[PDB]
RNA sequence: AAAUAUGUAAGAAGUCCUUGUUACUUAAUUGAACGUGGACAUUUGAAUGAAGAGCUUUUAGUGGGCCAUUUUUGGUAAGC
RNA sequence: GGAAUACUGCCAGCUGGGACUGAGGACUGCGACGUAAGUCAAGGAUGCUGGCAUAAUGGUUAUAUGCCGCCCGUCUUGAAA
């Protein structure tokens, strides 16, 4: 019973084989998403060719970061902020887009900025701050066994699997999204933009939703 | 003084309604009522036997008793900290049925009906009520509907 | 600063490592958590549970509660465990063959049993005998029947016990307990 | 800011009783595009029934100056709000572009009557293509014919705390 | 020497310290405020229908 | 025993991603668009021109 | 006749099929209540979160409060 | 009519300077580059060199300087009062 080479060459063997399958899906995940904007861009196009508007769907995931501290908080805000998971400033969470999950960023508004993510910033979150929640501890990615073991249930494999399913909202997207621990951001590098964050981004403040511009600060704060 | 009778504070609650005064309607009377249906309270103002107190209008309750006139209806209330049940004997015109209940039936009935259809064929029957999801893309032309443009108006009195 | 939905640095509230310096308890301890530790049989866990506990947690097990457990269908031949001590009772007249494992057995209980013909049982014997508790049948003893907790909500309405020294007539059963004296609880 | 124009297009939600609703149309004058949905439907409120629950933004583009590097003479209307009252005030810049203009015009608003951006409503902003219609005096001096001047008292910017000589305000 | 009257302040935030749980619904409510004509008519219909268990997986 | 980031750290990059290396092969990152002729409608360029 | 607040419901302690008991009820196996057997399982019946859930005993201190935004009473008003 | 450029965004594009940190202590894991042997920036710093080997670093203490610091205890809604 040498014990150290045959188990090994085994475990070697499996371990190639899992990487091959991650390399084709991560490959037919990079097919679909360009072919999706690709598609996008053209049916607009298409429609100003034609004479008429396309009008995009609408967005199916934000990302909502809490911006004020915790103190003098009232309670409903301040249930549904941990509701939301974001009991610390700077911290932030991915959204499923419905009419419940609407009414409560209508709720919390005046406490979070939050708005539409994109693919970049989506993949520079969950590689540089991934923690998984694994038997209630925060626990790093840093590896795909982790996902693995965790949610291979659904489907999920690997690192970029938790970004697809993120980003086009799955079937699992709930318990993707609740695997992931909340993300603990810090201020931004090159500020808020702003003198003044306790408005509206709309009179030149900082919270609410700004549509796009969350990728900007979320990468600055990332 | 202060003053807190039984009645207290129950002017306009225990009003009739505008051009709903008189005798009621016998269909209340021919309803009929089980122990264990939903029940709503409300008080009528011109039957004075069997009302609940003030605090019970408008509140739901389960029905625990039946009597020759009156029904038994178990209320929740919250007293301090916690809830402590609370026995009602209400007259029937104080009651009707609630209607949540039904509406709740009548979707496990066509989802029943929905399941064993498609248990035959499986074809991933989607049981579970789902929120307002945002909306897909869509075209919109222009045929027959050329923008038109609006400005703001100038101030002005209109008096 | 974190907003807390719960509160901080809380014990889990349950006992481990049982308040005792019994010596030998801690040995039995120290088996039963090696079992609990390595042989994943929820009766190891239970068992070690169970030894942790207090005097009033872990009431005396009767051998006609004992006769009447073993007098269940297919349990018969089980060994039945007590985490605590076995008493006996006379209000028996007949007793089964079984074997018994315990912390204590009295003399009475001792005696019964094995002149009934079973067998009196220390738990690292049974450990031994049955280390995932093959074939096994725990026995727990009233625990709501002290006389403690017959005052326990004492309250109006509530039929609870008052806590009292002497009792008889005029040692409270007027004013608060009769219509004729005012008013009835 | 450094303002944007967009054309925002909306309209009401289309329902079974009415598909097809009329898409009306604004110019606006915004920052960026999420100030530009919130003031399209801030004045279609203003104008006909309907919100943002009831609506959509079936399109949003940037308009840019046509000629950017031409001198035009706008005329704008304007509403805003007072301390006291509502008031209609008609002015007139001599800008390169619209934005540029309706910048310049409110900074100006906010310089001389204290009027902030919750105040003041853009009415309407147009170019003068001929003059003699230019009616102020403010700018109808800069349309006189081979206009030159000089910039008397040139104070020039040093780099240093200390220098070594007087200077000179010659130009 | 007069003093406050009354106040609800901090009564509420006393109230969900530990407060506002839900009552425990059980199997079979108690019986009691039920007809006694029904209760009376109920314990026979019961000890027949025990018996007649009982006859049948005697 | 420490958190190494990818996005730097191309080790621990082809570690989670085996399809990092083949995208820096081909260079995705700047992928070049096949160009279409289309132009908008008139009525599309005079709404936009409109006052 | 609002807005904000507020009761209930959103399943397995559910739904349906068949039929035993009674001193109650009915003109009447008519019903009422409680019962025996069968069918419908992970999208088991909206969302989000759960940091464990539930239960009990015992006892400390406290039972002068004051302030701010908004609602609001008396007062000309008040750091009333 | 054909471009350019701005603006906004993306790159698992390349590269220069500066600062703070070096926890852990046989091996085990996941990887990368190689046909292989093996090597590596891959589950936390090593290599090379100099001066001193002492009051030099450091500690203690007095003083100086910059900025900060009201009297404790108590009753009280409120104490430097
Ligand atoms: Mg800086
Ligand atoms: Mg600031
Ligand atoms: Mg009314
Ligand atoms: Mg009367
Ligand atoms: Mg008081
Ligand atoms: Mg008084
Ligand atoms: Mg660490
Ligand atoms: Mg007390
Ligand atoms: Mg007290
Ligand atoms: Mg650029
Ligand atoms: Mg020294
Ligand atoms: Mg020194
Ligand atoms: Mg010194
Ligand atoms: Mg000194
Ligand atoms: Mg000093
Ligand atoms: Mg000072
Ligand atoms: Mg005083």
């Amino acid at each position: 019973a040498e014990q150290v080479a045959a188990e090994r060459a085994a475990r070697k063997a499996a371990n190639k084989e899992k990487r091959a399958i991650i390399l084709e899906r991560n490959a037919a995940y990079q097919k679909e998403y360009e072919t999706a904007e690709r598609n996008i861009i053209q049916a607009k196009r298409d429609a100003k060719a034609a004479g008429s508007y396309y009008v995009e769907a609408q967005h199916k995931l934000v990302f909502v970061v809490r911006i004020k501290g915790i103190n003098k908080i009232p309670p409903k805000p301040r249930k549904v902020l941990q509701l939301l998971r974001l009991t610390r400033i700077n911290s932030g969470t991915f959204v499923k887009v419905t009419k419940a999950t609407l009414e409560l960023l209508k709720l919390i508004e005046p406490y979070v900025a939050y708005g539409y993510p994109s693919y970049s910033t989506i993949r520079q979150l969950v590689y540089k701050r991934g923690f998984g929640k694994i038997n209630k501890q925060r626990v790093p990615l840093s590896d795909n066994a982790i996902i693995e073991a965790n949610l291979g249930k659904y489907g999920i494999l690997s690192i970029d699997d938790l970004i697809h399913e993120i980003i086009t909202v799955g079937p699992h997207f709930k318990q993707a999204n609740n695997f992931l621990w909340p993300f603990k951001l810090s201020n931004p590098s090159g500020g808020w933009g702003v003198p003044r964050k306790f408005k509206h981004f709309i009179q030149g403040g900082s919270f609410g939703n700004r549509e796009e511009f969350i990728n900007k600060l979320v990468k600055s704060m990332n | 003084g202060k003053s807190h009778g039984y009645r207290s504070r129950t002017r306009y609650m225990f009003q009739r309604d505008f051009r709903k005064h008189g005798a009621v309607h016998l269909s209340t009377y021919l309803k009929v009522y089980k122990v264990g249906d939903i029940v709503d309270i409300k008080a009528n103002g011109s039957i004075q036997k069997g009302m609940p107190h003030k605090f019970y209008q408008g509140k739901t309750g389960v029905v625990y008793n039946v009597t020759k006139s009156s029904v038994g209806v178990i209320i929740n209330k919250m007293v301090g900290n916690r809830y402590l049940e609370k026995r009602l004997n209400l007259r029937v015109e104080h009651i009707k049925h609630s209607k949540c209940r039904q509406e709740f039936l009548e979707r496990v009935k066509a989802n029943a009906a929905k399941r064993a259809e498609a248990k035959a064929q499986g074809v991933a029957v989607q049981l579970k009520r789902q929120p307002a999801q945002p909306r897909e893309s869509r075209i919109v032309s222009t045929e027959g509907n050329v923008p038109q443009t609006l400005a703001p108006v100038p101030y002005e009195t209109f008096i | 600063g974190i907003d807390h939905t719960s509160k901080q640095h809380k014990r889990s509230g349950h006992r481990t490592a049982p308040k005792s310096d019994n010596v030998y308890l801690k040995l039995l301890v120290k088996l039963y958590t090696f079992l609990a530790r390595r042989t994943d049989a929820p009766f190891n866990k239970v068992v070690l549970k169970a030894l942790f506990l207090s005097k009033i947690n872990r009431p005396p097990v009767s051998v006609s509660r004992i006769a009447r457990a073993l007098k269940q269908e297919g349990a018969a031949n089980k060994t039945v465990v007590v985490v605590g001590t076995v008493t006996d009772d006379a209000r028996i007249f007949e007793f089964p063959k079984t074997t018994v494992a315990a912390l204590r057995f009295t003399a009475g209980a001792r005696a019964k049993i094995v002149k009934a013909g079973g067998e009196c049982i220390t738990l690292d014997q049974l450990a031994v005998r049955a280390p995932k508790g093959q074939n096994t049948l725990i026995l727990r003893g009233p625990r709501n029947s002290r006389e403690a907790v017959r005052h326990f909500g004492m309250g109006p309405h509530k039929g609870k016990a008052p806590r009292i020294l002497s009792t008889g007539r005029k040692f409270e059963r007027a004013r608060g307990r009769r219509r004729s004296k005012g008013f009835k609880v | 800011a450094h303002f944007k124009e967009y054309q925002v297009i909306g309209r009401r939600l289309p329902t079974e009783s009415v598909p097809e609703p009329k898409l009306f149309r604004m110019r606006i004058f915004a920052s960026n595009e999420v100030i530009a949905k919130s003031r399209y439907w801030y004045f279609l409120q203003k104008l006909h029934k309907v919100k943002k629950a009831s609506g959509e933004i079936v399109s949003i583009n940037q308009i840019n100056e046509a000629h950017p590097t031409k001198v035009k003479n706008f005329g704008v209307w304007v509403r805003y709000d007072s301390r006291s009252g509502t008031h209609n005030m008609y002015k007139e810049i001599r800008d390169v572009s619209r934005v540029a203009a309706v910048e310049t015009l409110y900074q100006d608003m906010a310089a001389r009557h204290r009027a902030r951006f919750r105040s003041i409503h853009i009415l309407k902003v147009a170019e003068i293509e001929k003059t003699a219609d230019v009616k102020r005096q403010y700018v109808k001096q800069f349309l006189t014919k081979d206009l030159k001047f000089p910039l008397p008292h040139r104070v020039q910017k040093s780099t240093k705390t200390f220098s070594y000589k007087r200077p000179s305000t010659f130009y | 020497a007069k003093s406050k009257n009354h106040t609800a302040h901090n009564q509420t935030r006393k109230a969900h310290r530990n407060g506002i749980k839900k009552p425990k619904t059980y199997k079979y409510p108690s019986l009691k405020g039920v007809d006694p004509k029904f209760r009376r008519n109920h314990k026979h219909a019961l000890h027949g229908t025990a018996k007649a268990l009982a006859a049948a997986k005697k | 025993v420490l958190k190494k980031n990818p996005l730097k750290n191309k080790q621990v990059l082809l570690r989670l991603n085996p399809y990092a290396k083949v995208f820096a092969a081909e260079k995705l990152g700047s992928k070049k668009a096949e160009k279409t002729g289309t132009k908008p409608a008139a009525v599309f360029t005079e709404t936009l021109k409109h006052d």
